[PDB]
């Protein structure tokens, strides 16, 4: 989780979760 | 993990190595792929000539193919290329999309006359160069008298027609399939067993969800019948038919027993209303049952397949339609596949404005509704015309102000329900090419209703200046003046016929004639 | 942490244990609860018969009650049930909402005639089966001549009326209260002291915020007065009156001294405009002062209470209305309660279309504005009618084109300010049930203005083909033809009365009579 | 890191020390600053008298200045003040914005007549008290006959006019500059070298991005020509001209060769359409090339400058416009500056409603289009008027229903393309001040067309009750009755002139005269 | 923060703050 | 990353990058 390759992987996992919850909240 | 090959514009990359990969396919969506690249082992400098030459070859609009052995995971075109530099570390990310992305480019308006939904949809794909097939969707054969796309791209127009005709889109890598949602329950089944042997599907992580915040009990569609001047027969839809057992979207109990009612202000036949009602119901009930299942990577999974849960108990057993398949490739976890159930909710793109129009040459109305053919510059540029209803200051049975506009007149165009397929004429206007007989003035003395085509002129004139109201057809005229006489001037003969005639004068009657006064009759009794 | 009991559909769970719990209550919102469940101590397998039987009983629409001793923390119905499986680990999450959630289900249109806002609101709650009370809200007694809900659920309609009448909604667990926002300053006060003894409120974490990005200095509301043909008296609102001291929303200095002006195109009396202006001002100034305070868990806190900060200094001392209360239960932190100050910003759901309507039987207009009763199929399905003002091609003082439509005519309906309460008629149309006297044709020779009922016809006809303009009432007619004669045919007598009569002919005058020509008078001088 | 001074309302803080600082400047945006404050070294208690005194002095609307040596990093007004308390720890956060924030306050409507865009824009800034300059933007000298702002603040109105006139906004700390986007390629250049000496610009982290998902190949703008009754000459835009080499936005290959077409329903001259088309193209193509570069902190960077990459290879070499500059101050990283390339995509704020209006006194139309001056209460409150086209039930060349409304009548106002600059009259309505000659009734017996203007009355009356159609001007009248006689009553003389006269009666002809019947002529032949 | 129960707590806390900041900027 | 001052730094950095990706996805 220090160089670019792993940071992209960890962040993308967080982005996917965040988008799903925010989209659900906005559509609610 | 098998061999992964990546061909960009027909060739494989020599300097960059694929680090991470993710492919997404979804129903009613544009499949996409994300690839992370980098230079391995300090083989070359990032700013060297070879590395930069490869960099310029990965620019957007280049073709990208991801393939396992013969199987093609993804085929599309690069839309986004991004670089990241942090000290000596560098990384490149590529985003490519299905050829269906080309439908999102452009913004225009066009009209389709006497074409079916199948013909219109096939035309749209052909412009983008996409092969298409239709399975178990007879509803696309119906013909629309006029179908209007207004200031939108082809993708938005297509998505509106899919919902209105109750059709789903399966984005294959080579062929795009349109199919009725209920027909997907008969597709191939991939089964997951709770009590399993050693060659079955391995399930790593699973998610399930039952919701009822957007589940209507019934959907009612009603339309205004122009011919009968009544609301048409109400059409009710009570089921979706998607899934089975505990995974069926119909097994969810709704909040209330209320009905969701649509009452359109435009005509809509029974067959089209039933398909529209079912499409609305499936749109809201698609996400009643949803979840994600993560299994071992395999390329035989396609969206539209049926996923069955067997042996998991009375609370989870059922079947569902796989609305999305995602493939994930990385060093830490190998090849994994994620299956998705359910779909988030999404007729014609609307006008919002008032439009100008030009009345066209006479054409007979097919439906015999008395509509008038007009040409709207904004809605289309071709030679085809629109049929619009005519609004009048007064109109009733066998009576009204019937002054149909002439060809070439400029009119104000309004739309029913903001639908471009149902224009209506609200009035005509005068322009520097159609001069008004009377210009606005300080005193506004004269009001009239003129018809003047060439030298002919028939009019009824109200004149405030001299307090007269007159009827005239050319030179012949009849004038009534307040505080004055009634004057009847003719440029030719004057014929009056009646059973009895009683000409009476309070002061005097003075007949005349420059070449004779012939008083015929049978009893001329003077007194 | 005291005893927590959870009863789903009347009974307590036996296989699942509550891991986490969170209850939310907010002003103008639907309270919700989130519960996380799981099987403890490997007592049973997740896929066993007993575990799955419990799973099927927790499906949506089931009733859920969270209770501490006798106090009911939450009462509602489950809307979402979710499962998560990762290896051998499993977890269940339940989401339940207040019975006010039932107002969000459905989509219909209905009209309220001569009903007050209190009557309409009480009706909406009764359908969902919710008890309601009204406190210090006399503005809800005003009666609306026509109130229209158009293609929206009851929750959206209620929210629009709540802002328009300047009222807030307190969602109690048993009774829902509607109250004027300013009346909440007199409610019970919970005080927090900086210098405290050992039995006061313990404050763990606090939040405060002062903002002026959305704070108007004044709000002006003006309406068009139909009777007076002028803009009504402008109504200005300069304060909100919420809070006190440094927590008062009125203590925030605005960016500019400008005025926010609304000028409606429809009539609106002074009393209703004042409440609307105040409701707008409170909507924007609610979030000027906002924050969150976390204290030891206690069930006596309710939204709408007053929270006072004492002894914290000249920069924080004040009072504020608790707009939200959240209860949090977990093992790590025990029972904690979070209080909220402020509220994020939110008159009638709008129409956007053109509608068709049928002119109804004559009814006297209550306001004597000359409006016409019409029935709009989309806006309602009942027998009640709407009054719409009539548009004419020409209209002035004691003059104009006055042709009032007959009952049963089809008219084009537009709305002022897109408000369904103010329809207007833009024109009439001819349909296959009300046949037009003249059909559109290639040459369009005849234009006419006809009135015909039964066998009786009166018309004014312009004919291009023979260059004639004629007036006729049945068989009697008067025709003027260009390059021809002025013809006057009658099927009965012909009577002309005048002071003097001067009949002159340039060629000849030939009177006639089949049974006599009686020339009366006092001096018959021939020449 | 040099000395940082922070002056709030003219003085520096004595109790709070700046922990963090971040200043943002962007093109077409309102610059902002975020500052984090706290008490250092337990010098004073947070709730003490001195600490609370500073707390009350940091309230919103206070003036805040951030300055390095003489250079002013930021000047603005505090909009948000936030407090953070957690146990004994406390923290304050301040957010301040550029004086351009004052343009976002307010909501009103106003009309600009015969003023250029430069005059309107300069007026808006003067109200907020902002100095402005214009560079290389001759397109702002064009004069608009009527420019309408409808129910929006000055910021929203300004942003619409900037895009329509193809202008960008550079928010300087003292002077706001408006400039054509293409003119920014000649600005000062800051060059970054891959092979560098020890006094060049140090680059820490960089980002680059090429996209084509929103890149149109061409933009076509067409407008309706009222005078010619045709669509105007189409105007095509194919380039943006921003950037150079590999960082040029035009180097991106588009998805398809399709055209993006706008066809407005209102007139628009060739010059204004070209600027609007260019503004549309630049809006979509601004973000084709985007990225962020982080360099050593320096105050000479301003938005609008050109950033050049040299020596980085054939895949990155080029130039671009710095659309945004951010300054970051913290203990861990010192002073750092971030430069941004590209801009996310954003003509007149639209009306949506039907409006009432009052016809004004006669004024000559400048364009000789026959428009009628009306006053719309909602759109403006001043004495200036708007010109609106008139809709008529029938209108053609030298013919139509020409009844121009009198001053003071109430009319329905609709708008072409929902643009407040192009109103149209759809009809006149009757009010309790302009009484209708006929009131609606149960039987609706009479229809008419009256021109009464005091004692003078001229009308054409259709009466269903007695089955008559009549023409009358005062007392003189002409009546036709079905199944009855044709009656011609005059209060004065009766003059009939014709070449030949043929009075015929099937029963009898009875002439009369109370003081004589003079039968002139040259041959009186009785029979 | 390893099993499902604790992960739901930490993720929800991050979600609530992210949603508030995103909503504030979207309305700005 | 324990007291208030540093937690503001780390979360704001995460907020800025999360907001940019979510806004891009929403506009896509």
């Amino acid at each position: 989780p220090r160089t670019l390759a792993q940071e992209a992987l960890d962040n993308a996992r967080l982005i996917e979760m965040v988008k799903q919850e925010v989209l659900d909240a906005l559509r609610e | 993990i098998p061999e992964i090959t990546i061909k960009i514009s027909g060739k494989t990359l020599n300097q960059f190595t694929a680090i991470n990969l993710t492919v997404n396919h979804y129903i009613n969506g544009i499949p996409s792929v994300n690839i992370t690249l980098g230079i391995a082992g300090d083989a070359n400098y990032i700013f060297d000539a070879k590395a930069q030459a490869e960099l310029a070859n990965c620019r957007p609009n280049n073709e990208l193919i991801v393939q396992i052995q013969k199987t093609i995971l993804f085929k599309g075109i690069i839309v986004r290329q991004a670089l990241k530099f942090k000290g000596q570390d560098s990384l490149m990310t590529l985003t490519a999309k299905h050829p269906l992305q080309k439908l999102t480019d452009g913004l225009h308006s066009q009209l389709f006359s006497k074409q079916s939904d199948e013909a219109i949809i096939k035309k749209l794909f052909s412009q983008a160069g996409i092969q298409t097939t239709i399975k178990q969707a007879p509803q696309l054969k119906t013909v629309h008298e006029q179908m209007v796309q207004f200031r939108c791209n082809d993708w938005t127009f297509l998505k509106s027609r899919l919902i209105a005709t109750n059709t789903w889109l399966l984005p294959g890598n080579e062929v795009v399939t349109l199919i009725t949602p209920k027909a997907l329950n008969q597709s191939t089944v991939h089964t997951i067993h709770q009590s399993t042997n050693d060659q079955d599907i391995v399930l790593f992580e699973a998610n399930l969800q039952w919701d009822n915040q957007r589940s209507p009990k019934t959907v009612s569609v009603q339309s205004w019948d122009i011919t009968q001047q009544k609301l048409s027969q109400t059409i009710q839809v009570k089921n979706s038919g998607l899934g089975s057992n505990k995974l069926a979207v119909d097994s969810i109990t709704t909040l209330t027993n209320q009905d969701w009612q649509w009452v359109f202000n435009y005509p809509l036949d029974n067959e089209q209303a039933k398909y529209l009602a079912q499409g609305i119901m499936d749109n809201l009930r698609s996400d009643n049952v949803s979840g994600s299942f993560e299994v071992e990577g395999d390329s035989c999974y396609q969206p539209g397949d049926v996923l069955a849960l067997n042996g998991f108990g009375q609370g989870m057993d059922g079947q569902g339609i796989i609305t999305g398949v995602s493939q994930i490739i990385n060093q830490r976890q190998g090849w994994r596949t994620r299956l998705t159930l359910g779909m988030p909710p999404d007729a014609v793109p609307p006008v919002k404005e008032l439009h100008v129009g030009i009345v066209e040459k006479y054409q007979p109305d097919s439906q015999s509704l008395g509509r008038i053919p007009v040409k709207i510059p904004a809605l289309n540029l071709t030679n085809s015309v629109l049929f619009a209803r005519l609004g009048k200051p007064y109109a009733s049975h066998e009576s009204g102000f019937c002054f149909y506009p002439e060809p070439g007149d400029e009119v104000i165009i309004g739309f029913f329900e903001c639908d471009p397929r149902f224009p209506v004429i609200l009035g005509s206007m005068h322009n520097p090419k159609n001069k008004a007989p009377v210009e606005p003035s300080e005193k506004n003395p004269m009001k009239t209703l003129v018809i003047k085509q060439g030298d002919h002129q028939q009019a009824l004139v109200f004149n405030n200046q001299d307090k007269t109201v007159a009827l005239n057809s050319g030179k012949n005229t009849l004038s009534l003046q307040q505080d004055k006489d009634i004057t009847l001037n003719s440029a030719n003969n004057l014929i009056t016929n009646a059973q009895e005639i009683k000409i009476q004068a309070e002061k005097s009657l003075s007949a005349s004639g420059k070449s004779g006064v012939d008083i015929k009759g049978a009893k001329i009794n003077l007194t």
